[PDB]
């Protein structure tokens, strides 16, 4: 999240959480990491390819529990045009409840 | 670094830029205070009144001193003579501060600071009366040497040319009768009188307003919204005829404070001829003679008030503004006369200056209240049947007036939620609260939940986290049933967990509470949060970890105190382990936190008694090495009073009784001496010939 | 009868009263160097008021009770003979 | 006490508006079978 | 009524004033007077401080009733602590000193929500803890009113084999006046009537 | 809030009579409208003629 | 532990039986709607231990093992109700260091009491039919069990008398074969309860088809047609349920 470092770092850590997604249960962890994601998202452009599919990991972790964020996270994507295909898919399979 | 003052000089003296004074103030203390002395100068010659604010808080945070002299003294007496009035101020508060300083180093320029003023009542200096109303207040006894002088030396001043040397001097003598009162004011008459167009009539304003000390006050009394009692008809008609001229103007400001002192302590002709001179200037003049008279003596004012309320009655309908309304109030504490205001009231517009003291006035007059309560729930009915900031007050004031809803509170959330300007969300959220407070069928019901949820979004949901924190804040037992529904369960789940320590503070408290009715989700969910927590305080190596481990679990304990009954002892272990080997607030965190087991626990703790014994008083007895005798000492009270262990300790710790009353002489705070006080109540009074027994 | 009011801030003595009289309600005592006597009020008049509410036709037992369950500071009204 | 009037103030035929829409339905997985 | 006359910065105003506070359950009042009186109240303890602690001693006492009133407190509202409650009060009690208005003053304070017969074993060493109870009017007063039958107007009768403890402290009183022979008769009927009571029951 | 608007409809469509009677001074209407004299109905507060 | 896996009043039969309840709650939560009926309401050892899978998923994700199925499962291991289950045992295993020793009469597991009383919170709100309410194949295991029986029954009732959606997922839930059994219990008690719920059932239900009366239970009806000892509501139901039978 914290801008200051430098670059290979931030891109590592965004890099590296994305197989804990998968491995790990981060189902308590939504609050924690989605402020930081939503922020990163806008802070710097570098990071608007990689830090949006570990999200993608993330919401397809979640799936249902994730629902109560996409009004709010849909006005994001407007502050910079970020756009990336698997997140824009399963936003929609989450509408149609069935991500499986 | 810390000599840092010298790089703040070149940002300081431009403002954000003096707050590295204050976060130097609270650097200095952590023993740095001889090179942070180093702001002294960087601030005294080097915008300036903001860093001299730092000056005069660092005599607040090193108290009655000896080393600060040679800085203060010698500035605030030196830089006198060319210093700005305004600037001087907070310098002015540093003589006030330096004056408490009362032991034998200060007196000397203090004497000559309050000695230097009064003599300039130098003609030019109009900071005199400023040095004085600061000083004669600031240090509270042997200012007695002015007390003549001080109304004599007028004279010195009152013939040069700045009006508020002319009148301003005049209209302030009655800080010297104050402390002249906590100790004069005939002889003030002939300074009046006679000392003396300006000067005559503005002292007779002054030994009134202080003579007995219920003269000034109709000014304090009112901002919420004898000496020459015989002499009332000669220094009105006299002092006014020579003063009149300077009507039009500071004379109005000074004549306007004679009716109120008059009202309070010299009642009749005299009120006559100040109210013609407050109506000798345009005709809406500063007239809240008429409001501040009224706090003491209402004047007869029936054939007076076409001379004001008709300005108002004139002023309103084809629409300074704020005092107008103020005085109708201040007038009321009449009724069929006030009543024709009803509708002219509206035309101001909508600002606190009007809707705010016009609550207060549809307050004091309860037959036309209720028409009004109608009328002004059609003017917030009206600007939304149809200015984002004056709508949003709007809000605040549906969510502030009592009238006898729904059609409101729908659209309130939907703006909430998209009113993207910070201050709108929050008291949008502090609205939509007290509104559903007050509200079996489900139709109602179904308008709670509605409105309820779609609130609750915003309080996981805000990059603004202190919205976050309100929204949550504004929940409580007023809609717990709706909080035991297991979405909303959720929603405090994903709250518990999060980046702001307060957050996770608060909701374990709902949960906490909610444990008695809905277990099945709640219950477990807390379990592994135990488990984490004493993993936590196991393992972690950093302070902020370990200190927050211990204050969350003491703070659930108590707030579902069923839930810890049945696994304590590994709890209390741990926490024993924790007090045996080491910043002092984690020790002081797991003290508090023994406390607050024991008192749950009862019978059960009897075993751990006397190894809490042991190390707790050997913390007592350490207090000189490690912070906080007190919070030891509240816990031992508690132990004692959870498993009832009374007289046993008195023999057993044979050093007890000496070490609890030396605490009377050293503790220095009345609000924990009191503590070691009640734990000798609770220990129980004991016999002097077993004490002797026990030596 | 002429007829004032009076204001009184609570303490450690609570309010500062005894009624004793009962529908025209009766001062027995006003708690001396208390806030009550602090606040200058009169012993054997009539209390007519509380924040201008009639509690003159009140049990005297039941006003010595809900004085004290009140606001922080009481203006109260009260009548002499 | 006009609207307590206006209910006490009877009414004609007030059942009568409901009984010939008899209802009807399709048979699920009721797979319980 | 009394109680009006009393002022505020004294530790006895504060003191009877928690006690009207918590006779009508008020308890911010009642905590808001109690720790009033340690704040006035610790004038005289740190004057005196310690000097021998026998000096000390008069002052000392004062917070062993600010403590028990708080007790009272806890006494209302939770039935559950109600017996160590109890247990504290009588073994915290048995340490202190002899002398009769120590027990007095506590006992004043205790009366508020327990019964003479209730606390009947702490009545009864009251009674017993001065050979005379300081006048054994005191003694008699107090034996009586825990027997709750009256010899002195019963004179004739047999005194009551129940509650035998009070009957036998009651026989002590006798021997100490001039109702020696009563004391000698009605012992031998009670100890008779005691053989009689446990003789006819002899079970767990 | 409909049907007690009639508290106010019940008394001012009787206030000329409570008044006392005055002149018939005015017309709303004289036209053609679909139907014979074999009935005529008022209906109070609100406008069919039938 | 006390007892031989299979008495529900002994520690060792109760554990079982909890973990019977908290499989199926898991399998109807997390499973899409038909598959959960075609493996675990089809055939006994299909779905017995099948049940015991999802206890093996668990186990093997704490090593390095993650078992696999003929059938496309989602994973379960992270799931809510797993923490149940291990509350369960902590409570029970707390006694259990006196039990074997001490003689100690063992105090029988508060699950669920504290289960029902959660969907008697959203019966009690019924505000919606959203999100159905997960308690619900934990509610089968009481209509056996007489220590707990009434109140689910009740409970049970309000549910049946909601909205049709609410009979349709009883029914898909396979409620029928104990609301066909229960009927057996001549208990006074089942008037105002399976009388009620079954007079629900059919008021929507053709396809029940006189079963209880092609079989034993209908000599309750014949009761509780006539039986005064009630209001005439539940003759009223009843008179209605034997309409049914000649409709």
């Amino acid at each position: 999240d914290a801008p200051e470092a430098p670059l290979p770092s931030r891109k590592a850590a965004l890099e590296t959480v994305d197989r804990l997604t998968e491995s790990l249960d981060f189902t308590d962890y939504a609050s924690r990491i989605i402020h930081p994601i939503v922020r990163t998202l806008d802070q710097s452009p570098e990071l608007r390819s990689t830090a949006m599919d570990t999200l993608s990991s993330l919401v397809f972790q979640l799936g249902k529990k994730y629902q109560i964020f996409i009004p709010m996270v849909n006005k994001v994507l407007v502050r910079h045009r970020i756009n990336h295909q698997r997140y824009d898919v399963l936003i929609c399979r989450i509408v149609k409840g069935y991500t499986l | 670094x810390x000599x840092x003052x010298x790089x703040x000089x070149x940002x300081x003296x431009x403002x954000x830029x003096x707050x590295x004074x204050x976060x130097x103030x609270x650097x200095x203390x952590x023993x740095x205070t001889r090179f942070y002395d180093q702001l002294n100068h960087h601030i005294f010659e080097l915008e300036r009144k903001g860093g001299i604010l730092a000056i005069a808080s660092l005599i607040g945070v090193e108290g009655g001193n000896a080393t600060r002299i040679g800085r203060f003294a010698n500035y605030l007496r030196n830089l006198l003579p060319s210093n700005d009035p305004v600037v001087m101020e907070m310098a002015s508060k540093a003589i006030g501060r330096l004056a408490m300083a009362g032991d034998t180093f200060t007196a000397e320029y203090v004497e000559f600071e309050v000695k230097r003023a009064l003599e300039w009542l130098e003609g030019r200096r109009h900071a005199a009366v400023l040095v004085l109303r600061e000083l004669a207040i600031s240090v509270p006894t042997f200012f007695f040497q002015q007390v003549q002088p001080f109304f004599d030396n007028i004279f010195v001043a009152v013939w040069d040319p700045k009006q508020a040397i002319r009148e301003g001097a005049v209209a302030a003598l009655r800080a010297c009768l104050i402390l002249t009162t906590q100790r004069w004011y005939r002889h003030t008459f002939e300074e009046a009188e006679k000392g003396f167009i300006h000067g005559a009539l503005l002292i007779l304003n002054e030994l009134v307003r202080i003579s007995s000390m219920e003269g000034e006050r109709l000014r304090e009394e009112m901002e919420e919204i004898x000496x020459x009692x015989x002499x009332x008809x000669x220094x009105x008609x006299x002092x006014x005829x020579x003063x009149x001229x300077x009507x039009x103007s500071l004379i109005q400001m000074t004549i306007l404070n004679l009716l109120p002192r008059l009202a309070a302590f010299r009642p009749t002709q005299y009120l006559q001829d100040t109210m013609n001179h407050v109506l000798s200037c345009e005709r809406t003049a500063a007239f809240q003679a008429l409001g501040l008279l009224s706090v003491a003596v209402r004047s007869e004012f029936k054939v007076y008030l076409p001379r004001v309320l008709d300005i108002i009655r004139a002023a309103l309908p084809p629409k300074v503004d704020a005092t107008v309304f103020t005085c109708i109030s201040m007038l009321a504490r009449i009724q069929q006369d006030i009543k024709e205001l009803l509708e002219p009231m509206l035309a101001v517009g909508l600002s606190p200056a009007l809707t705010a003291v016009l609550y207060d006035l549809s307050r004091q007059i309860p037959q036309l209240k209720k028409d009004i309560q109608d009328g002004l729930l059609k003017m917030l009915s009206l600007v939304l049947m149809h200015d984002v900031g004056s709508i949003t007050l709007a809000l605040r004031t549906l969510g502030s007036f009592e009238f006898e809803l729904t059609q409101f509170v729908r659209h309130c959330a939907d703006h909430f939620l998209n009113s993207e300007h910070k201050e709108i969300r929050m008291e949008a959220a502090r609205t939509c609260s007290r509104l559903l407070t007050p509200s079996v069928s489900q139709t109602a019901v179904q308008v709670v939940a509605d409105v309820l949820s779609k609130l609750l979004v915003v309080g996981i949901t805000d990059p603004d986290p202190d919205i976050r924190y309100c929204v949550l804040a504004s929940l409580d037992e007023r809609f717990d049933a709706h909080l035991a529904q297991a979405e909303n369960l959720q929603a405090l789940f994903v709250a518990l967990n999060d980046q702001v320590f307060e957050i996770r503070e608060l909701a374990i408290c709902t949960v906490g509470r909610l444990s008695s009715m809905n277990p099945a989700f709640v219950m477990p969910f807390l379990r592994k949060m135990l488990i984490q927590i004493l993993t936590e305080l196991e393992h972690s190596g950093i302070g902020r970890i370990k200190e927050q481990s211990a204050r969350m679990l003491g703070h659930l304990v108590s707030n579902a105190p069923r839930l810890i009954r049945p696994y304590m002892e590994p709890i209390l272990k741990a926490l024993i382990l924790k007090l045996k080997d080491p910043n002092p607030g984690v020790i002081n965190n797991v003290l508090a936190t023994i406390g607050e087991l024991a008192q749950v626990s009862g019978l059960e703790m009897r075993k751990w008694v006397d190894e809490l014994f042991i190390i707790i008083m050997d913390m007592l007895q350490d207090s000189s090495l490690l912070a906080k005798r007190q919070v030891a000492l509240w816990t031992l009270g508690q132990l004692v009073a959870s498993t009832g262990y009374v007289v046993e300790p008195y023999r057993k710790y044979p050093t007890l009784l000496e070490v609890l009353l030396n605490f009377l002489k050293t503790e220095q705070n009345q609000g924990t001496r009191r503590e070691a006080i009640r734990v000798l109540g609770l220990l129980g009074a004991l016999d002097p010939y077993k004490h002797k027994v026990n030596i | 009868y002429a007829r004032k009011t009076f204001t009184i801030v609570g303490d450690a003595v609570g309010w500062g009263f005894v009624v004793r009289g009962s529908k025209p309600c009766h001062i027995q005592a006003v708690d001396p160097s208390g806030p009550a006597a602090a606040a200058g009020m009169k012993v054997c008049q009539f209390v007519v008021s509380v924040n201008g509410l009639n509690v003159l036709h009140v049990d005297y037992r039941t006003v010595n009770n809900l004085i004290l369950t009140g606001p922080r500071t009481i203006v109260m009204e009260v009548m002499e003979e | 006490e006009a609207d307590l009037t206006d209910w006490n103030l009877p009414l004609a035929f007030m059942k009568k508006r409901h009984c010939e829409k008899i209802e009807g339905s399709k048979s699920l997985a009721q797979s319980w079978r | 009524e009394y109680t009006c006359m009393i002022p505020r910065d004294t530790h006895d105003g504060a003191f009877y004033r928690a006690v009207l506070a918590l006779h009508q359950d008020l308890f911010s009042l009642a905590q808001q007077c109690i720790d009033k009186a340690r704040d006035l109240l610790d004038a005289e303890l740190t004057a005196m401080a310690g000097e021998s602690y026998s000096r000390a001693y008069g002052a000392m006492v004062s917070c062993h009733m600010l403590s028990e009133l708080e007790e009272v407190i806890q006494y209302k509202l939770v039935p559950e602590r109600r017996e160590i409650i109890r247990q504290i009060w009588w073994e915290r009690l048995q340490g202190c000193q002899r002398i009769v208005e120590d027990w007095q003053k506590i006992l004043m304070v205790r009366s508020l929500v327990v019964s003479p017969h209730e606390d009947m074993r702490t009545w009864l060493k009251y009674a017993s803890l001065c050979g005379k109870s300081g006048r054994l009017a005191l003694a008699h007063k107090t034996l009586v009113l825990l027997l709750g039958v009256d010899p002195s107007r019963q004179l004739d009768h047999p005194l009551p084999t129940v509650h035998p403890q009070v009957t036998y402290a009651y026989m002590k009183n006798m021997w100490k006046s001039a109702r020696k022979i009563d004391a000698f008769q009605h012992m031998q009927h009670f100890v008779q009537t005691m053989q009689q009571q446990a003789q006819h029951a002899i079970a767990t | 809030w409909r049907f007690l608007r009639n508290s106010r409809v019940r008394r001012q469509a009787q206030q000329v009579i409570q008044k006392g009677i005055t002149r018939l001074d005015d017309q709303i209407f004289l036209n053609r409208n679909p139907g014979v004299p074999s009935v005529v109905k008022f209906h109070p507060f609100t406008p069919c003629i039938a | 532990i006390p007892g031989r896996l299979n008495d529900r009043r002994t520690p060792l039969g109760e554990l079982n039986w909890i973990f019977t309840a908290i499989t199926d709650t898991i399998a109807w939560n997390v499973l899409p709607r038909d598959l959960f009926q075609k493996l675990f309401r089809q055939d006994l050892l299909v779905a017995s231990l099948f049940r015991n899978f999802l206890l093996a998923e668990r186990i093997m994700r704490s090593y390095n093992c993650t078992p696999v199925s003929s059938p496309r499962l989602p994973p379960t291991y992270m799931h809510a109700m797993w923490q149940a289950w291990d509350l369960a045992v902590d409570i029970c295993l707390s006694q259990l260091p006196t039990i074997i020793e001490e003689g100690t009469a063992f105090r029988h597991s508060p699950f669920f009491a504290e289960q029902l009383t959660a969907f008697q919170v959203w019966l009690t709100m019924g505000v919606e039919n959203r999100n159905p309410p997960e308690q619900l194949p934990i509610v089968l295991q009481v209509l056996l069990s007489q220590v707990h029986r009434l109140r689910a029954l009740d409970l049970l009732g309000r549910f049946l008398d909601l909205g049709p959606w609410a009979v349709s997922l009883a029914l898909s839930v396979g409620i029928f074969p104990y609301v066909l059994k229960l009927l057996q219990s001549s208990a006074r008690e089942l008037r105002p309860l399976l009388v009620f719920i079954w007079a629900k059932i059919l008021a929507v239900d053709s396809s029940c088809q006189a079963d209880l009366v092609k079989d034993n239970g209908h000599k309750y009806f014949l009761s509780v047609l006539a039986d005064p000892y009630m209001p005439a509501e539940h003759r009223t139901m009843t008179a209605f349920i034997l309409a049914v039978i000649v409709n």
